[PDB]
DNA sequence: TCTCTTCCGCATCGCTGTCTG
DNA sequence: CAGACAGCGATGCGGAAGAGA
């Protein structure tokens, strides 16, 4: 609240320091921001107190950034952290105090919570709740009698009012509990499906279990794994303990496929057990309960077939024991948010690899799912060696002259197909293809604009991947790159950061970008995260170019695109020039051949 | 086959005074008693004393996988188990000196 | 073998 | 004759962009 | 600045045409 001369705020005057503030490796700001030190003794037991109550922002190799929220309190008490449990050590742990501020705040989030709670019984939603007081004074909005379907106190509540209520009872401060009770509860049997010993869980992977299994009901909330580190084998795990009905849902065809194998894979559960609610394909879903869907499909908004009909009215009916959402990050949106409520499930975990987006509504996962139980620390991965070290890097590409000339002439938006679209990075990425290609190196191109992705391939006569392109040509393209020798490079379009199952590969070149996403940087980043057999951290066999245009907008993405990768810890190195490329033959070497690359760019309309 | 003991040693214990089962790595003597009637005098249990620490036991439970080692009957058959116990005898056969014995539960 | 590029072994910068 | 397989036609989302206030 | 609509590039789904037994 105090502002010193410069920027900073001034808390001098607001709380003291321990006298044995060396011993102590633990800061705590007014504003909930916390400071650990990655090189004290202590590191290791203030890295789990304060991840089980603040969720990481930042978390460099030095100095780590914690703030903490009423959704990552909640959490904690979950987790059986009382505010005492919490509070005491938090003021051993720092080093300066605890101001009053956050003790008040810890205090109030704390208690504010178990005093509500939601449990779905033969398709009603009770609100019970042990103190009665709660539910008189929560009764003053209007709001909550219309909801409502026309000790111990619970009442039931309309399914379609759900979420509504969920975000108001937030702001309220009175929390719900979606605590599942899969240990004691007789209406729902449980299934025949358990974990075979060949499957291997990691210890990240097991601490992540670990919290969202605080006690013996399960915990309905977000976890946050890369894509390389096996989410897929955690969220198998989950279903397996549950013992109970779980609905996996996927994003796309591929996603549907991946997951139907990892349950047959990682669990004993037979093959005719599993369902595919797919419109392409489908298993009998009413006849099995473990089933494996998509948003689009259970959220379909348009007329539903007949076949189709009858098995969404089966799922409706049923009440599900987990409800597996991958991907969260697209749950925020309008027809994803609406699946949400049209199944029943007690507790619905999330899994995913990057939980970013521009538009503000992430937070609402906070209520939609639940708090965000764990969020793996990629660069304690990448020491452990699960993760592949990447040497990340942006190649500097300085536009040509006469391409700047039209870009910076026109006023309107060819640009994205200009910069995009010019001889320095063309001969930057022909250059580096041509580096790595020597070094038996897998290149895996991205360009958000397939017409410079075709222009590209057709160029260095690659076998580009997009939208519209054929699955059996598709298939056969992915086939050659991982086994053929001669080929050692697919030029992937928007597609392959969606989903799917890509070989790993060493270096990971981005000619293009689509904008500002976080999300996509990140998912394409996934994809050489895939550890190899006998790697090793710090030899950086894994590599990631993100090729710019100077003084061009790219640049302004690029920085704002890489944004959510920084605060992993990961460092982007810029690279300026490129050694031997002045030597090395590459194209658009004359001004002729740069000039009809316009003429066809300007032509392109 | 006979089902107790104490049947065939009774005139031993019977006939002699007084009779010293001596015994090295002995399983806790109050079963015997139980086993075999007779009334003891004394149970006690020698605790050898050197200046230097001799014998150094140790117990392996758990594998390089982090993985239950027990030799049950159901989980005999489990291969990682059996892989386990491949890995710690190579790692322990290179460490160890000339001179080693693996006992394991039955022939088969 | 198989050792990493000079352009990010060292910084490439003017400097 | 089914049957599968495959291909148009709707609808949706990410992110940005345009347009008049 | 700001709210509504729309573009380019991706996704899903549901209604209609070729080989093959």
């Amino acid at each position: 609240t105090k502002v010193d001369e410069y920027g900073a705020k001034d808390y001098r005057l607001q709380m003291p320091l321990k006298d044995d503030h060396t011993s102590r490796p633990l800061w705590v700001a007014p504003d909930g921001h916390i400071f650990l030190e990655a090189f004290s003794p202590v590191y290791k037991y203030a890295q789990d107190f304060l991840v089980a109550i603040a969720e990481p922002v930042c978390r460099p190799t030095h100095v780590h950034e914690y703030k903490l929220t009423a959704y990552s309190l909640y959490a904690a008490v979950s987790v059986g952290l009382q505010t005492s449990d919490i509070t005491e050590y938090l003021r051993k742990l720092s080093k300066t105090g605890v101001p009053d501020g956050i003790m008040q705040f810890i205090k109030l989030c704390t208690v504010s919570y178990g005093k509500v709670k939601l449990v779905l019984k033969h398709n009603r939603y009770f609100v019970e709740s042990c103190h009665p007081d709660v539910i008189q004074h929560l009764l003053q909005d209007p709001v909550i009698r219309e909801c409502r379907l026309r000790q111990t106190v619970s009442f039931e509540v309309k399914q379609e009012m759900i979420e509504e209520l969920q975000k108001r009872c937030i702001h309220l401060e009175y929390p719900l509990l979606a605590e599942y009770d899969f240990r004691n509860d007789s209406v729902n049997p449980d299934i025949n499906i358990d974990l075979k010993p060949t499957a291997v869980l990691r210890p990240y992977q097991e601490k992540s279990l670990r919290k969202m299994f605080g006690n013996g009901r399960a915990r309905s909330g977000v976890i946050v794994l890369p894509c390389g580190a096996g989410k897929s084998l955690v969220g198998v795990t989950a279903a397996c303990t549950v013992r109970k009905r779980c609905l996996v849902l996927g994003n796309s065809a591929v996603s549907v496929e991946q997951w139907k194998a990892q349950f047959k894979m990682w669990s004993t559960i037979d093959d005719s057990q599993i369902c595919r609610f797919t419109s392409d394909a489908k298993d009998k879903p009413i006849g099995c309960s473990v089933a494996i869907s998509t948003y689009s499909m259970l959220g379909h908004t348009t007329k539903r077939s007949w076949e189709a009909e009858r098995v969404m009215e089966w799922l409706k009916t049923q009440e599900w024991g987990l409800m597996i959402l991958d991907e969260v990050h697209t749950i925020p949106a309008k027809m994803f948010r609406r699946v949400l409520t049209i199944v029943q499930a007690h507790c619905k975990l999330g899994l995913t690899a990057t939980l970013v987006r521009e538009d503000d509504k992430i937070v609402d996962l906070n209520f939609l799912i639940g708090p965000k139980l764990y969020e793996a620390n990629w660069m304690e991965l990448q020491n452990n060696g699960y993760i592949a070290k990447v040497q990340c890097a942006e190649v500097w590409c300085p536009m040509s002259p006469e391409f700047y000339r039209e870009y910076v002439a026109i006023k309107t938006k060819k640009r994205i197909l200009l910069y995009t679209m010019n001889p320095n990075k063309f001969r930057a990425c022909q250059f580096l293809i041509k580096f790595h290609e020597r070094r038996n190196d897998k290149i895996i191109v991205f360009a958000d604009n397939v017409f410079a992705l075709k222009e590209y391939a057709i160029r260095l006569n690659k076998p580009y991947i997009y939208g519209p392109t054929s699955q059996g040509e598709r298939m056969q393209i992915l086939q050659n790159f991982k086994h053929n020798p001669k080929i050692n490079t697919i030029f992937i379009s928007k597609v392959g950061d969606t989903s799917f199952d890509l070989p790993e590969a060493n270096v990971l070149i981005q000619i293009s970008s689509h904008g500002g996403s976080r999300r996509q940087e990140a998912q394409r980043l996934g994809r050489v995260l895939r550890a190899k057999k006998g790697m090793v951290a710090e030899e950086y066999n894994a590599f990631f170019y993100s090729l710019v245009s100077q003084d061009t907008q790219e640049m302004a993405y690029s920085t704002k695109r890489q944004r959510f990768l920084v605060d992993q810890g990961y460092s982007f190195k810029v690279i300026t020039k490129l050694a031997g490329m002045e030597e090395e033959d590459l194209a658009f070497s004359t001004k002729e051949e740069q000039q009809q690359l316009l003429q066809k760019v300007l032509a392109a309309t | 086959s006979c089902m107790d003991a104490s049947l065939a040693i009774k005139p031993v214990f019977e006939r002699f005074q007084s009779v010293i089962i001596t015994s090295g790595t002995l399983s806790p003597l109050d079963i015997y008693p139980k086993i075999l009637d007779f009334h003891p005098v004394t149970m006690a249990t020698f605790t050898m004393t050197l200046a230097r620490v001799c014998l150094c036991p140790m117990i392996i439970g758990r594998g390089n996988d982090q993985v239950a080692i027990s030799s049950k009957f159901e989980t005999r058959e489990d291969i990682a188990v059996i892989r386990n116990y491949g890995n710690l005898l190579l790692e322990m056969s290179a460490v160890v000196p000339d001179g080693i014995v693996a006992f394991f539960t039955s022939y088969q | 073998a198989k050792e990493r590029p000079i352009w990010l072994r060292e910084s490439t910068v003017q400097g």
